[PDB]
Formats: C-alpha cells, structure tokens, sequence
RNA sequence: GAUGUCGGCUCAUCACAUCCUGGGGCUGAAGCCGGUCCCAAGGGUAUGGCUGUUCGCCAUUUAAAGUGGUACGCGAGCUGG
RNA sequence: GGAGGUUGGCUUAGAAGCAGCCACCCUUUAAAGAAAGCGUAAUAGCUCACUAGUCGAGUCGGCCUGCGCGGAAGAUGUAAC
C-alpha cells in the first residue's frame, strides 16, 4: 500500500481477499506508494477457486488509500480502507469487475480500464 | 586503441611515430593495428 | 634531396615583401598572407628565392624545410584557390552560411569565416575556395566532426579520395 | 588492361557453353565469360578433344584470346603415357609406378620446337619436367 | 606498572584498479543490445527471509546495488547476539 | 610495363599469387618467382625485385657504447630534490 509489510484489500474481481506489499516500485530508496502507484504484492488470503492463489508474488495498482490523494485546489479525498487491483505482466487488471470507488487520478492511459469498470 | 607495453610494425603499412612523448603506431590500412604506448 | 635546399622557382605574378625578420606576400586572387618568420632562418633572394638554416642543430633543419612548404602553398594560394570535393547526401547551400542535413532529427547549420567561401558545383558534392590551405582543410574537417563514414553502409560526408575501411556484418 | 602471366582457367575446348568446371570464372583480372567460343576454333581436331588438356591463357579486351603454342598435348597424355587417369596423391615421392623417357617417344614427334624450344631435341626435354607435375619422376 | 574482541548501529574520510551517469578507440560493432581497452572520482551507489555473523544463499527491486585504505576506520559514541 | 597451346589434377551456386596434403627453371630471342601474401570476404579493378633510354643525387641496414623515453596504478595534503 503505502509501504512494505502493509496489508491491503482487493478491489478487483477474482482471486485474493488480502494482499501484502512486499516492494514499492518506482525509484531506488522509494518508501511510499499512493493512489495510482505500482506495488509488488503477495497473496495472503484468497477465495477457493479464483484466478490467483495464496502465496503468489504479483503486481498491483494502488487505487484507494487512507492517506488519500490531494486535488489542485488543496482539497483531499480520503478513504476508509486500503485497496489495490491486481495486475498481470501487461499491467492490465486480471479481474473483470472493480468493487468500490476509485479516484480520477487513475483515469490515465494505462488504468482507465479500472476506471471504466468501477462504480465510482 | 591497443595500449600495450610493446608496440611494433604489425603490418608493412603499419608505421611507428613519436607524438609528444608517446610511441604510437599508425596503420594506414587497418585500424585494428593501431597502438598507443610502448 | 632535402626540401629547403632547392630554390623555390616562384612565378612572377606575386610581389613579395622582403623583411628578413618576417615575411609578407601579396598578389591578385587573394592577398594579406603575412607570416612571422622565426629566428633561425635566412632568406637569400634572386630572380627566385631559396631558404637556409643558420646553425647545425636538427631543430632548424625542420624549420627551414617547413617554411618553404608553408610559403609554397602561400604563393600557390594566391595563384590558385585551394579545393576539395566533399561528397555527401544532400546539400542546401545559401551563401556565407551553410545548411546541412546529416542523418539527424536536428538540421545543423555551419558558418564560413572571412576569406573562405562555399559553393555547390555538383548535385551533392561540396567544393571549396580559399587562399590558404591551412583554413581550406580546416573547414573540410569541421564538416566531418558532424558525421563519420559508416563502415557497414556509409552515410554522410566523405573525403575526396576513397580509403574508407568498409566492413560487412 | 593489366595482365600478369600464368593465369589459370578451367573451361572446355571448342564450345564456351559448359561452365561448372569453373562456373562463374571472371570478376577481377580479365575479360568476361561467354564469348570464348571462336578463339579455340581456328585450331581444332589435332589437339585431343574431350579429355583434360591444360592451358595458360592471356587476356585482351579487343576481341582476341591467344595462347602459348604447344601442338602436341603433353600433360595428360603423359598420364596416358604411363597408364593413369587419377594422379598420384603426393607429388614426386608417393608413386603409382614412374614413367621413363622411352614412353616419351610418340609425344616428342610433332610438337614443333620452333615456337616452344630451340631445336627439336631440346623440346624432348620439355616433358622431362612436365611429368614433374603428377607424382612421377622422368629418369630414362 | 593493560594498546579491552567479531558483527550490527551511528557517523564517516580518502584512494581509483569505475558499479551507475559523462567523453572516446577497436570489434568476429547491421540495428536493439554487447565484448574489450582507454579517459574520467562530480554526484549517486537497495530493501527484506535465514544465520551471532563478515560473507554467502535466496525473494523482490534499481540507472547502479563497485573494489580497497583508514588500529580488518569508529565501544572515555551505542549495542553485547 | 603485359606469352605465339589444349580444363596442370579424385571437387562440379563458387576451389590461383592465403583450404587438416606441397613446391627451383627448355622462346621468333636484349625479356623475367609452374610464387613469402592486404586485395571490388571470391572470381570482369590492384602492392616488395627491373640485364633498361628518361627527373639526379650521398644513401640503406646492423653492431659497440654515452645520456635520456614509454613500460609506471593508492589510499589525511603538494608528499621519493
């Protein structure tokens, strides 16, 4: 989520129920990841038959944090719960459904599939 | 370059010159046979 | 035979300024080519000229020789204009400023100093005109700092002769 | 055109059509391929058609290709003089059984020493070093 | 008639035999990448699972996770496995 | 500058003067390596010797010895007069 060992819910469709960040991607001593950032997860808990299994090093986009994300007027938007959407090596989502809201910082060229499925 | 301690005339168009203190070898045919110091 | 020990046999179209300490030359098709002559050099004059050393050390045996050849092409540079046929791909010439497109996504322009002048007598050749060979060869090396010849195919600017080491992959 | 002598060429006599004993023969020091068909054919049928009979050609770019006269074929009829068609595997030590000078008798008859030797007895010693080609020694 | 260990922590400082970034030569260098050798010390140069570890082996990073000297730098700075 | 015959070899898009294989002298007559190897990697362009008219000179290699030049990179600061 924000840092390593952080544990975070799963906002997309199939597989995991809880994932834990094992690496914040990006820079070198990079220590935090907010909404729109890419982390490296492992699947701590999953459903009985889904597209991911428990114990699996995967990549996920951070969609929904408690620290929140700030707008240009100074306003913040701040959620009750940490959540990510798991991705493949295309950095395309695996599930076909998104649960919960997302923010408009995520409707970029790579993550607008998550936005177009979300009930924002 | 080919920085060695032993520069020579590796071919017959290979020519040794002394250019401001350093014993260099030009080759007018093949740039592989060019050495700097020795 | 040594290069300064023979007389020059200069043409009679160029009037010299005999100085003894210096040397200045002038003619038609160019002028103003004065050269500050060094210490260890003698100038003996006649209907032709000849150069000489002063003392038995190998430094002025290299200096008396390099002075005759430096005023060989200083006579001939006022007689004739020095040339070179630089062959490349695409010349847009305009005048005292030169415009070129050598393989990049940036079209680099190049300037010609006073004296020298650039004209395009062919499609894609560059021919040059100047009164001293030191600056004529200088600006033909200033164009090749942009583009070296490729070994595998060969793009951009070349020399006039063909000694380009070509390589196949 | 620049020539240096002793130029090898492996082509058929009388007909410039069979190529693959040399195939594409000509790219760097001579004149091109298909038009040798007539220069051989002012001197025919006395010089062993069919079998190999080696050559030293000289090349011109003026529609002329003319050679080094020796009338009697005397390099592979030396293999016929002893009785071989495949030569010895190593020259002048490793043998098949060497040839002498009494099997040089028919060959030295009509070879016309005027343009290849001094007199007719000197042209007999031409093939005294031409079976010095094929793993044989000429002794007598 | 005492100069109190190994490692971690904290803080470093210098070297260049350069790990990254910068300039080049040659290539059995098409390009994308490389190989190798020069020049270059300005700034950068991981996080964890195991183990007391240095190292090492692994997981995931990074432009890169350099090699050495400094009482194998540093306990009247810490820890004390 | 340049030979007056007819594939000098078990090979067959492609096998000289450079492939695991080896080499010394016979002319219409003043004329010359059946070759030590960079070449348009290879074939249709081209380089060390001339028994020579013509440009006209002091040169080209080795040995002995004098003093020097590269080989020569390090950690607090020039820092081995």
């Amino acid at each position: 989520m924000i840092q390593t060992q952080s544990m975070l819910d799963v906002a997309d469709n199939s597989g995991a129920r809880r994932v834990m960040c094992i690496k914040v991607l990006g820079g070198s001593h990079r220590r935090y990841a907010g909404i729109g950032d890419i982390i490296k997860v492992t699947v701590k808990e999953a459903i009985p038959r889904g597209k991911v299994k428990k114990g699996q090093v995967m990549t996920a986009v951070v969609v929904r944090t408690k620290h929140g994300v700030r707008r240009t007027d100074g306003s913040i938007i701040r959620f009750d719960g940490n959540a990510a959407v798991l991705l493949n090596n295309k950095q395309e989502p695996i599930g076909t459904r998104i649960f919960g809201p997302v923010t408009r910082e995520l409707r970029t060229e790579k993550f607008m599939k998550i936005v177009s499925l979300a009930p924002e | 370059m080919k920085v060695r301690a032993s520069v020579k005339k590796l071919c017959r168009n290979c020519k040794i010159i002394r250019r401001d203190g350093i014993v260099r070898v030009i080759c007018s045919a093949e740039p592989r046979h060019k050495q700097r110091q020795g | 035979s040594r290069v300064a020990k023979n007389p020059v046999k200069l043409p009679a179209g160029v009037e010299i300024k005999l100085a003894g300490q210096q040397l200045s030359i002038k003619g038609a098709k160019g002028a103003l080519e004065l050269k500050v002559h060094p210490s260890v050099e003698v100038i003996q004059d006649s209907g032709e000229l000849r150069f000489a050393a002063r003392n038995g050390d190998q430094q002025t045996r290299a200096m008396a020789g390099t002075t005759r050849a430096l005023v060989n092409n200083m006579v001939v540079g006022v007689s004739q204009g020095f040339e070179r046929k630089l062959q490349l791909v695409g010349v847009q010439a305009k005048g005292q400023v030169l415009s070129l497109s050598l393989g990049f996504s940036h079209p680099v322009d190049y300037e010609l100093p006073a004296g020298i002048v650039a004209e395009t007598p062919s499609q894609t050749d560059i021919l040059i005109k100047g009164i001293d060979k030191q600056l004529v060869g200088q600006v033909a090396a200033e164009i090749r700092d942009f583009r070296p010849p490729e070994p595998y195919k060969g793009k951009g600017v070349r020399y006039a002769d063909e000694v380009v080491r070509r390589k196949e992959a | 055109k620049k020539i240096q002598a002793y130029i090898k060429l492996q082509v058929k006599a009388g007909q410039a059509n069979p190529s693959p004993p040399v195939g594409p023969a000509l790219g760097q020091h001579g004149v091109n391929i298909m038009e040798f068909c007539k220069a051989f054919n002012a001197k025919t049928q006395g010089q062993e058609p069919g079998l190999p009979t080696p050559v030293i050609i000289t090349v011109y770019s003026d529609r002329s290709f003319t050679f080094e006269t020796k009338s009697t074929p005397a390099a592979v009829l030396l293999k016929k003089a002893a009785g071989i068609t495949s030569g010895s595997a190593r020259p002048n030590s490793q043998k098949v059984g060497t040839v002498t000078r009494a099997q040089l008798e028919e060959i030295a008859k009509t070879k016309q020493a005027d343009l290849t030797a001094a007199d007719l007895d000197a042209a007999v010693r031409t093939i005294a070093g031409s079976a010095r080609s094929m793993g044989l020694n000429v002794e007598g």
